[PDB]
C-alpha cells in the first residue's frame, strides 16, 4: 500500500502562485488531510497519477527523480496535471476546498 | 492538534542514527 507518513517523508513543495506563507502552511495542511482522507483504491490512483507507479518504493534510494508539487496560479476550472518523467504534480491553488477535493478526485479517477 | 513535520527533511546531522532505531525500541535511544 501507500502510507501518508511515507509520502510525507520524501515529498517537497514548490510555489508558482505566489501566495503568502501563512496561507500556504494551512494549504499544505489541507492537502495532507485530503491525502489522508481516502481509501486504498483512491490513494493507489493518486500515486499512479503522480509517479506512474501503483506502489511507492520502500526506500528513498531508487527514486530517479524526487517527487515534488508545483502550485500553479489559481484556476477552479482546470484539473491538476502531472509529469511522470520527473514525477512532479502540477496542481492549481484552490482557495475553495470542496472544489479542491472534487477536482483531485476527478483527476485521479481517470486511468 | 498532533502537529507533525510536513517536509522531506527535519534535520541534516542532528540525532545521528537514533532516528533509524525501530519504533519498538525508540525508548532506548536518545538524541
Amino acid at each position: 500500500e501507500v502510507n501518508v507518513q511515507m509520502l510525507i517523508s520524501f515529498t517537497s513543495f514548490n510555489d508558482e502562485s505566489g501566495e503568502n506563507a501563512e496561507k500556504l502552511l494551512q494549504f499544505k495542511r489541507w492537502f495532507w488531510s485530503i491525502v489522508e482522507k481516502m481509501s486504498m483504491t483512491e490513494r493507489q490512483d493518486l500515486v499512479y497519477f503522480w509517479t506512474s507507479s501503483p506502489s511507492l518504493p520502500a526506500s528513498e534510494e531508487g527514486f530517479q527523480p524526487m517527487p515534488s508539487i508545483t502550485i500553479r496560479p489559481p484556476d477552479d476550472q482546470h484539473l491538476p496535471t502531472a509529469n511522470t518523467c520527473i514525477s512532479r504534480l502540477y496542481v492549481p491553488l484552490y482557495s475553495s476546498k470542496q472544489i479542491l477535493k472534487q477536482k483531485l478526485l476527478l483527476a485521479i479517477k481517470t486511468k | 492538534m498532533l502537529d507533525e513535520p510536513l517536509e522531506r527533511t527535519t534535520n541534516s546531522s542532528h540525532a545521528n542514527g537514533a532516528a533509524q532505531a525501530p519504533r519498538s525500541m525508540q525508548w532506548a535511544v536518545r538524541n
